[PDB]
């Protein structure tokens, strides 16, 4: 049973957030469903849950603006948090539980979703600009060469980078984004590959910025 | 209500060593409400232990929970590089679910020297009117390192930014990026761009450079 939340990654201050979790391989009915969020570099805060039949239960601190809905006919359940502020910036996850379908039996949050980052800001969304980090003799050492992509000026977070459509995975390092003085993020993705394969093998980075719904594919050559 | 308190805040172990995580509750807790979670860098939490000592399907044997009442414990018999993560204990009570602060598991290992590479800015970026010189310090240990930018052999300030990855799942090393940012013009008025890396594992401070005419 897999869970997949979806929704905007950007919300203007004082506005309302709306996220929906879609279940696959399992059914909403019979189970409890929770929403959870994690502030950057901080702990997990349970938001609340909903029983397929309609019964809900929210945490005290949030309750006054939380609203969990279920849509048993689509196998989804949604969340709505009113009047968002920067304090509400976090990665929102959906998970089954924690009350078991079987009355006896233990309480646990499982399975979990992938999570979705929600940034509250008045700023506009901006797609990234991708430049190559070409393999030079200055990026070579023995049988290994370094190359990558430079993802500049995008907002808000996050950006995902993969190489050769997921085919290349080892020796890949995508750094944490850093906020430039311009108020825009930036990051680089590097991968170390065999120096001999630089003449033969083709290397392309796959940049994805869900927020601006932008996708770039850059060829990195010598 | 009830509060969970984890300890230590951070735990540093080498592969093989045993890990003992502690979770204490400001009140007695029925074992059926206590669960353990593992969360690896930029990835969703996952269940490890439920009912205080029951291991979740597919979880390695080295993981095991014990304890009761107010002192619960998570034990990793023999830590492995991939176990690098944050661990949380959660409880349910009074119609409310809550988590501990979590315990960060850091992996100790032998000193590894960083491999340094440097990347002149692309021509496409220069046509945009900005230059980004990227210096990379790949796979090293420990995390402490120093990188200075020297333009035409002159030390720079406030025009570069660093980013560091979290410990690698396999080799437990770090990687660092230092980006020097200049206007096309300022970049134009100079030629030798150098990256000087000072890491514990390097006998002598390493430098990687290039002349703006390659």
């Amino acid at each position: 049973v897999q869970l997949q939340e979806s929704g905007p990654g950007l919300v203007k201050p004082s506005e309302t957030l709306s996220l929906t979790c879609t279940v696959s391989g399992g059914s909403i009915s019979s189970h409890y469903w929770s929403w959870i969020r994690q502030s950057p570099g901080k702990g997990l805060q349970w938001i609340g849950y909903i029983y397929y039949s309609g019964s809900t239960n929210y945490s005290p601190s949030l309750k006054s603006r939380v609203t969990i809905s279920v849509e048993t006919a689509k196998n989804q359940f949604s969340l709505k948090l009113t009047s968002m502020t920067a304090a509400d910036t976090a990665v929102y996850y959906c998970a089954r539980g924690p009350v078991p379908a079987v009355f006896y039996g233990d309480y646990r949050l499982d399975p979990w979703g992938q999570g979705t980052l929600v940034t509250v800001s008045s700023a506009s969304t901006k797609g990234p600009s991708v430049f190559p980090l070409a393999p030079s003799s200055k990026s070579t050492s023995g049988g290994t060469a370094a190359l990558g992509c430079l993802v500049k000026d995008y907002f808000p977070e996050p950006v995902t980078v993969s190489w050769n459509s997921g085919a290349l995975t080892s020796g890949v390092h995508t750094f944490p984004a850093v906020l430039q003085s311009s108020g825009l993020y930036s990051l680089s993705s590097v991968v170390t590959v065999p120096s001999s394969s630089l003449g033969t093998q083709t290397y392309i980075c796959n940049v994805n910025h869900k927020p601006s719904n932008t996708k770039v594919d850059k060829k990195v050559e010598p | 209500e009830i509060v969970l308190t984890q300890s230590p805040g951070t735990l540093s172990l080498s592969a093989g060593e045993r890990a003992t995580l502690s979770c204490r509750a400001s009140q007695s807790v029925s074992s059926r409400y206590l669960a353990w979670y593992q969360q690896k860098p930029g990835q969703a939490p996952r269940l490890l232990i439920y009912g205080a000592s029951s291991r979740a399907t597919g979880i390695p044997d080295r993981f095991s929970g014990s304890g009761s009442g107010t002192d619960f414990t998570l034990t990793i018999s023999r830590v492995e590089p991939e176990d690098f993560a944050v661990y949380y204990c959660q409880q349910y009570d009074n119609s409310v679910c809550t988590f501990g602060q979590g315990t960060k598991l850091e992996i100790k290992r032998t000193v590894a020297a960083p491999s340094v590479f440097i990347f002149p800015p692309s021509d496409e970026q220069l046509k945009s009117g900005t230059a980004s010189v990227v210096c990379l310090l790949n796979n090293f240990y420990p995390r402490e390192a120093k990188v200075q930018w020297k333009v035409d052999n002159a030390l720079q300030s406030g025009n570069s930014q660093e980013s560091v990855t979290e410990q690698d799942s396999k080799d437990s090393t770090y990687s660092l990026s230092s980006t020097l940012t200049l206007s096309k013009a300022d970049y134009e008025k100079h030629k030798v761009y150098a990256c000087e890396v000072t890491h514990q594992g390097l006998s002598s401070p390493v430098t990687k450079s290039f002349n703006r005419g390659e």
